[PDB]
């Protein structure tokens, strides 16, 4: 069987609590069982377990701006979306703003057709300098 | 960091012909969906202007003459029929990885027949040699292509570290170019020498013209 | 409409800094990365870096890392970018340029002109370049002059036909020199009269020379 | 040869070490790997696995949050794998802060891993929040 | 196929920005196919997806403190592939952050990764806190 | 979010009888261990009350005639012999996901032979058309208003009691209010159907 | 004794806020998460969120989270929700229960009553309602706000086969008591309703005879 | 010279606390951790904890979480540590060091002497070990019953060392130490050379000369 | 935690012999590149210093008669050719994880031939008596090796728990152990009692030695 692995890299959107990225630089995409659909979302083809985690780097000032919270979603066909991993951080009070880092990621059944995304409280806030800021899965 | 290289350097047209520019890029800039591969115009004096975004996109408000194609390493620029306003430069840039690089550009310029340049020597002005510096002044006129090759000859002695070029840009009206060398000397280095030569080849010309003077007469 | 307005050229010695200035109108300011270019004399764009004006969060080429500071003001819509230990090949356009997503730079600032120089204010020297067949070439040599630009116009503008003003070129010296050129008719030399009119408006001053066989 | 792997979600107790259950969102593929007591997974097979946990506290500071993986394998005492620290937040009345440990390690038959705090009663059991896992490589 | 994976423990060095490693404790290296080269870096032998890590603690008073996961591979210049930020705690004498970093990553043959910081003097090397490791799909 | 389906609405039983309710899930709340489904008694005017946790533990306190049963999506709840005490309403809860949610409910009433209502018809006084159904069983009842033979809707509202202490029964008020619009008609009626009667039963006056 | 008092019923218009309280004792107060409830006339028990005394951390029914705030005050071992933007909808019992660990709920408050209504203050009209061998008679309280209105017969000494109804909403309220007696004794014994509405001070005492 | 030069001994009751120091020279202090080792009396080495002393930064031996405290001040070039709640147990030599790597311990300080007593400082008593192997007699002198160590004895005031041993002291279960000094001496010398034992005790100010007789 | 056994206790060398001594380690505490096991010198009242790190590195200025090897559980130091100046305790240290631990020393003891040692008896001194405290003091004179067993007897009945022994380091000239036993008893005890034996085992005697007195 095919090796189904994914890695995409944080991508910037004057336009929403979605984050968005982009097949760019040291990305990987296995194969077509795997896509990054809309700029948004992680969409399978197969069922099976996945090792899904997400990378957010971001940069805020206290007084500038609750805390910033970030959200590894799922869609499964015929489901509402939900939560499946979520990470808080206190925002920094340095100027103009300080760098904190959250790392998700956990084992998960998905269906085929499912698809997973990243939302956090401020999008803009997000730091996408090279390394910052990624998404990725591979099935077991 | 990637490298783009845009070719040609210069690309000679008219109005209402089909211009197509290339750029070649280090490494790989497409994936499944985009590609990371934008261009610009820019006019002398003037900030670049977007015309085409992921490779294909027609910036909003860009003129329907312009697309662009392309996947990987290489990718084109195509104007389908060249209008007045559109000698430029044109330059692509890669959004892949940090730090974006742009390419080193292409020149859109104005094509037309081949003309000889009109060559004429100037002696330093008797009030400027007087002060301790003596500029000698060789001025090409109205010629076409823009390659020239300009020698100094001091008593036949070929000169090469004291002379600076400028060339103007393409003539409003005929399309030409002019070109000034400046041979730059002090006064005690100017009056141990007789003969100033400036000798000119260009491709307008049978054979290479010489203008010379004697210092004095 | 989309507005990026950038400060007025700087002139300043080596060793200074100078804070540039970019005001931003019609978007919403928060919303765009800004990134500021380089463009050295005769040369192509360079990124110095980028600034995401919400938060002040920075990302530099290594080159420009220890040359650039950014930062926004959000209450003006205005971004800066502070150059330190100016040296002579810091001499560009900078150019401030918005981002809706790091990839095009879909509108651009009119750039400001950077130059530094040992060289202080100075008012050109103006010399003959003194009159070959049917046609003559005469014009004037326009030497050593700071900072740019001069025009040259002949006969207060009454001859426009052949005439060449050749862009300026940098000496070693640390100033400027030029040469305006116009091809006439042999058969008028000596009963036409041709005078270049120089203007250096940085050191407010007009030259007019008389240019004769 | 079947996919050994556990996902388990925090639950809280009202008696250091961090309890889970199986509900919501859980992986429990087999009974190769079994939630024991609400407080361990245990492995019947030795090999290499890759063993995370996440844990987020809501705490004021008013000394530092350390969250610990550890290990006891039969006829051994207990050992610590991974440990991670934050400073405590100075939002009121609480500042939410995370943790993330994982890393590879060799598991012998029977042995358990379980996640131990400074303070559980501080931990955030929301949605998604603090959750505990393991997969067989 | 050997499973290819390894994990390896922070170690303290009186010597730059790159962390140091050591192979002891609960330390995993499966075979020669990846190797801990110079105390600096995992070095893998065979082309293919890898999943890597590094979980860095520091210990700081109050620029961030930034870790790097850096890739040289065989004909190119080192390069980032993550990175992680935390802004410096005010505890005093210091207090204690984590950085976890993360993700599947193509390999050449001979390619190395590392783990570079801002300040490798303020990292914590008690048991647990700094580690560095991977394993190939 | 979880739905839970409780069956049947209205449990009705006599005191020494067994009883049994149910719950059933959208989706399964049972894994390795424990099902997270938990059972309340709630009276009006009063607070839940926990009985049940985890299915099947009794909570302490707890009288051991109640008992829980069930996994996966399907639950239930008995008391083995039903006491004057245990009339209630009986709710599930589940704590599988954010939120929890809480069943509809089960009401368990006093079970006792049908009987008829009385049924009382009242004018609007000089100084509001009221219809009373006195003393039925059980609860269901319909009550028509017909104004000239004329159908009357919705123009009405309808009370009910809890059932009464001595006898076990309900008596249900109807209330059909309009403008003074009632004067322009003759025959104000309510019409009652009742198991306990053997036709619908016709209450009327006329305006006079 | 674990005990949860909640403070008293509200009566407030639409647009307002409240805040109420659980007061929690005989029990370690920071050891156990609490959850408030909703409990609508008609419903229905339904979750608003919840609290770790601990700390103050929160988790909302995302249908309430712009609806409540939940605080604590360890020292006095007291949680709050204040509720904003007060719609009639949001009329019902709210209950402040403990949980061991987020699972079973194992003591509840008593409750708290809040009743939103643009409704003010209105004291009952008393409306006789005049009469086989039984006979029927009784008295509407119509057009009062808010509840409750009492009701008693010939001062309490008539009780049996009295029956007094829950209160309707038209928005005033409305009920009626009732009361079945000998049709023999219409004549023997007299009929007077006893109406009380002590949010407005009224007290109707209305004569009930063939009429 | 790399050096750690460590503070004086300590001589204390049960229930004090003492902050020992260790001030680093020869090299960059911030560049190297620094651990703290016990060597209780007779014993071998027992790791208490390390510190880096960039941060400050400590990780303990279990067994010393509550009794060790250990702190730097950077611009002094100097480690300390706290010992609390001191007990008899405590009495041993403390030793700071530093290592490059947290692996080998390259440069030690000379150790400081804790000692953990409820005794108070007394004088010894001095009894004569009177004289008679064969040809070769033994005589010495018991110094008993003094805090804190040390005593010194010599012999007719240092110039009688041949055939001098002086033993370790003893602790007794009193809390006060014992020690004997014996010489072997011709047996035909005992009728013609005095034999005087020399004995001061610095802490008590007890100077003792015992002439040792048949 | 893990454990480090040194063998032997105590070796016995002369100036110009080899010596090896050596360390097992409850558990592996090598990897691919290095040991995590260092040595040790330390002479009574000095710090120990530093001799060979990670097994077999000898350390900067250390002299090259010093030398370690071993692997796994296992590991030995050597001195070529012993000095005067290498009579010292020895500890070897591992370094694989938390916290660090050392061995319980091999003591380097300067070899010679077997003497016997020459027992002495010393009775309480009169000044002792006048304040209800008698110490009787046994010597053992410049014996070879250390191990001697003293046994204290008061009318032939075997004495335990009221006696403390102290020994001698070598002896600088002619590398001998002298030993003091002090049995303690109050005047009261001292005065039941007539017989005061001091029993000394040593390999240099050919049997068992015993001084004695009588109280008076
Ligand atoms: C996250 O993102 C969008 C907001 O842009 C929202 O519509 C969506 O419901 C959110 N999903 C979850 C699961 O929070
Ligand atoms: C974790 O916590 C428990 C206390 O509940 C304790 O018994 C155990 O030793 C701890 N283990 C470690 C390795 O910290
Ligand atoms: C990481 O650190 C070293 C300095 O110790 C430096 O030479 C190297 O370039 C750094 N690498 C990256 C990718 O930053």
């Amino acid at each position: 069987n095919p090796q189904i692995a994914a890695h995409v890299i944080s991508e910037a959107s004057s336009k929403t609590s979605v984050l968005q990225w982009a097949e760019k630089g040291y990305y990987t995409m296995s194969n077509n069982l795997v896509t990054l659909e809309n700029g948004k979302q992680l969409t399978v083809k197969r069922q099976g377990l996945y090792y899904i985690y997400a990378q957010v780097t971001f940069c805020s000032n206290r007084e500038a701006s609750a805390p910033f919270i970030a959200s590894l979603c799922l869609k499964s066909p015929g489901r509402f979306e939900r939560i499946l991993l979520r990470a808080a951080n206190t925002h920094s009070s340095a100027k103009p703003c300080g760098q904190q880092s959250i790392h998700l990621g956990g084992v998960f059944e998905l269906q085929p057709g499912a698809s997973v995304f990243v939302n956090v409280t401020d999008p803009s806030q997000v730091s996408h300098g090279t390394g910052f800021t990624s998404f990725g899965l591979l099935k077991l | 960091d990637i490298v783009l290289t845009q070719s040609p350097a210069t690309l000679s047209v008219s109005p209402g012909e089909r211009a197509t520019i290339s750029c070649r890029a280090s490494q790989r800039v497409s994936s499944s969906t985009y590609s990371y591969m934008h261009w610009y115009q820019q006019k002398p004096g003037q900030p670049p202007k977007l015309l085409i975004k992921y490779a294909s996109n027609l910036e909003s408000g860009v003129p329907a003459r312009f697309s662009g194609s392309g996947s990987g390493t290489d990718f084109t620029l195509t104007i389908s029929s060249v209008e007045p306003e559109d000698f430029a430069t044109y330059y692509c840039q890669h959004s892949w990885e940090x730090p974006p690089t742009f390419g080193g550009g292409t020149k859109l310029e104005i094509k037309r027949t081949v003309a000889a340049p009109s060559v004429f020597i100037f002696p330093p002005s008797d009030e400027q040699l007087k002060s301790g510096t003596a500029s000698v002044v060789c001025l090409l006129n109205n010629f076409y292509p823009r390659e020239a090759k300009v020698q100094w000859k001091v008593d036949n002695a070929l000169q090469s570290g004291n002379s600076q070029e400028s060339v103007t840009e393409q003539d409003s009206k005929d399309s030409t170019y002019s070109l000034s060398s400046t041979l730059t000397l002090s006064k005690a280095d100017y009056e141990k020498h007789k003969v100033y030569a400036c000798e000119v080849t260009h491709q307008g010309l049978s054979s290479p013209v010489t203008k010379s003077f004697n210092r004095g007469e | 409409q989309v507005q990026l307005v950038q400060s007025g050229a700087e002139v300043v010695k080596p060793g200074a800094s100078v804070k540039l200035s970019c005001k931003a109108s019609g978007y919403i300011f928060t919303s765009y990365y800004m990134y500021w270019v380089k463009q050295a004399p005769g040369q192509g764009l360079e990124l110095i870096g980028e600034i995401n004006p919400s938060n002040g969060d920075t990302n530099f080429n290594e080159k420009f890392k220890s040359k650039a500071t950014l930062t926004v003001d959000k209450s003006a819509s205005t971004a800066y970018m502070e150059l330190s230990s100016l040296r002579s090949e810091d001499t560009a356009v900078y150019y401030c340029t918005r981002s809706d997503g790091r990839n095009d730079m879909d509108s651009w600032g009119q750039g400001t002109l950077v130059t530094v120089s040992s060289a202080s204010t100075k008012g050109p020297s103006v010399f003959p370049l003194a009159p070959s067949g049917g046609t003559a070439a005469l014009g004037c040599l326009v030497k050593d002059y700071f900072p740019e630009p001069v025009t040259v116009s002949w006969n207060s503008g009454a001859l426009t036909s052949g005439v060449h003003t050749f862009p300026a070129v940098l000496q070693s010296s640390g100033l400027y020199s030029l040469s305006s050129v116009v091809t006439v008719p042999s058969s008028s030399l000596g009963t036409q009269t041709y005078i270049c009119n120089v203007n250096h408006k940085p050191s407010n001053t007009k030259v007019d020379k008389k240019v004769e066989p």
